[PDB]
């Protein structure tokens, strides 16, 4: 059995908000210095991604197999996610890092990145236009980590508790009960969208392998996507 | 060996 | 226009009588089969199914209201995933195998016959196998179905997006209304609905891998493709 | 474009 699910909802949130990684600060634009500092910094966020995930309810239980597969699978979505959540105060913008913003036009300065940036820019856009919520956040986030991977029981179950505890927040807010499975849809769709957005840059992080020298961590999680 | 394996331990 | 003022009944009613029908293949089991062979067969029977999704598209309620731009954008962004929702469905009744056409049941060995398909069919067989074991219902599928031709371009002057929004929220409604009439409890029609929509994030990735191996499958030239399907390939690159 | 013509046809 899990511990994962004798949790109650207010704990389930308490969990994976004080599972948080922080938020990480870059170097204080070209090509090269472009992937410079965004190689240097998700590599950085990578680190904190594991030891997160490890807090996770129900993470813990899966094989270390298991484990692998989820965060190879995840994690740039993951990276993304957190992107457009912290971007939601700055519209038109993204909040790599606190000392690091990027508009669009810095998108161009690398090629096929800046029409990432636009779905990147209209995710946060999206999920500010609806006052998208911390414990919303962080439960969407693991959402994302334990559905990613899945299609290879115990984390379809993990994953029932996570919907409960959306609603369990919703219905705190006040919302009725038709407002409830309304939101719970649309947040899920943006779901579907930000895999779109990981998928597609994905593919990306292949054609760029030469430009700077990635790490051997992250080498290791783009190599997953090709098999 | 992947250090996927490591950091998760 | 109509479609918000249609109740969740008539809903159902519209996409069940929207459906396109399921297409027939050109395969011969006594021919041998090859790598060319079957793509060309995949082809075509696509091919085939790309002129009934467009006249399909048309009796969904919402999409008519669109502009013209705005329904050529959401088919060519939701066009493999609407194929794929669409096999994984009426392939439920055969385990381990896809039916793409009543004539045409593969199972995971044939895929091999094709570099990088056999990868994808695991995934649409294991898609095939979580319907299965959730008793998908044909009603729940022409919702499913629907939401991803409205939902899968809608982030890529005219907020038109907030008129799929109420639509999308309406087929919400629906499928909701589907699951209370099954007798599941609240926190069963959240959960289920909930396993479906994530589903649709399955189906999305498996269209953006397979539409990077349709790509280049097409720089090959091993075997041609029809014209449309060539255009809503090349609106993905 | 096929998909545009398609679409526009009646
Ligand atoms: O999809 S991308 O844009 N891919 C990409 C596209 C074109 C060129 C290179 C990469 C990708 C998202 C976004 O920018 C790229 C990227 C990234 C780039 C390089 C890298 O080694 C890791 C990540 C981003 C990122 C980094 C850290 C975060 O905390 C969040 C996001
Ligand atoms: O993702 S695929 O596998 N891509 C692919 C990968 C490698 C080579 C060729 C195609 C793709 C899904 C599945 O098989 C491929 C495929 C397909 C193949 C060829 C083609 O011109 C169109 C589609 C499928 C399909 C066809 C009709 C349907 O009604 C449903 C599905």
């Amino acid at each position: 059995n899990s511990l994962a699910l004798s949790l109650t909802a207010d704990q389930m949130v308490s969990a994976l908000l004080d599972a948080e990684p922080p938020i990480l600060y870059s170097e204080y634009f070209s090509e090269a210095s472009m992937m410079g500092l965004l190689t240097n910094l998700a590599d950085r966020e990578l680190v904190h991604m594991i030891n997160w995930a490890k807090r996770v309810p129900g993470f813990v239980d899966l094989t270390l197999h298991d484990q692998v597969h989820l965060l190879e699978c995840a994690w740039l979505e993951i990276l993304m996610i957190g992107l457009v959540w912290r971007s939601m105060e700055h519209p038109g913008k993204l909040l790599f890092a606190p000392n690091l913003l990027l508009d669009r036009n810095q998108g161009k300065c690398v090629e096929g990145m800046v029409e990432i940036f636009d779905m990147l820019l209209a995710t946060s856009s999206r999920f500010r236009m609806m006052n998208l919520q911390g414990e919303e956040f962080v439960c969407l986030k693991s959402i994302i980590l334990l559905n990613s991977g899945v299609y290879t029981d115990h984390i379809h179950r993990v994953l029932d508790k996570i919907t409960d505890t959306l609603i369990h927040l919703m219905a705190k807010a006040g919302l009725t009960l038709q407002q409830q499975h309304q939101r719970l849809a649309q947040l899920l769709l943006i779901l579907s969208h930000i895999r779109h957005m990981s998928n597609k840059g994905m593919e990306h992080l292949y054609s760029m392998k030469n430009v700077v020298p990635l790490s051997d961590l992250l080498l290791e999680m783009l190599d997953a996507h090709r098999l | 060996h992947k250090i996927l394996h490591r950091l998760l331990q």
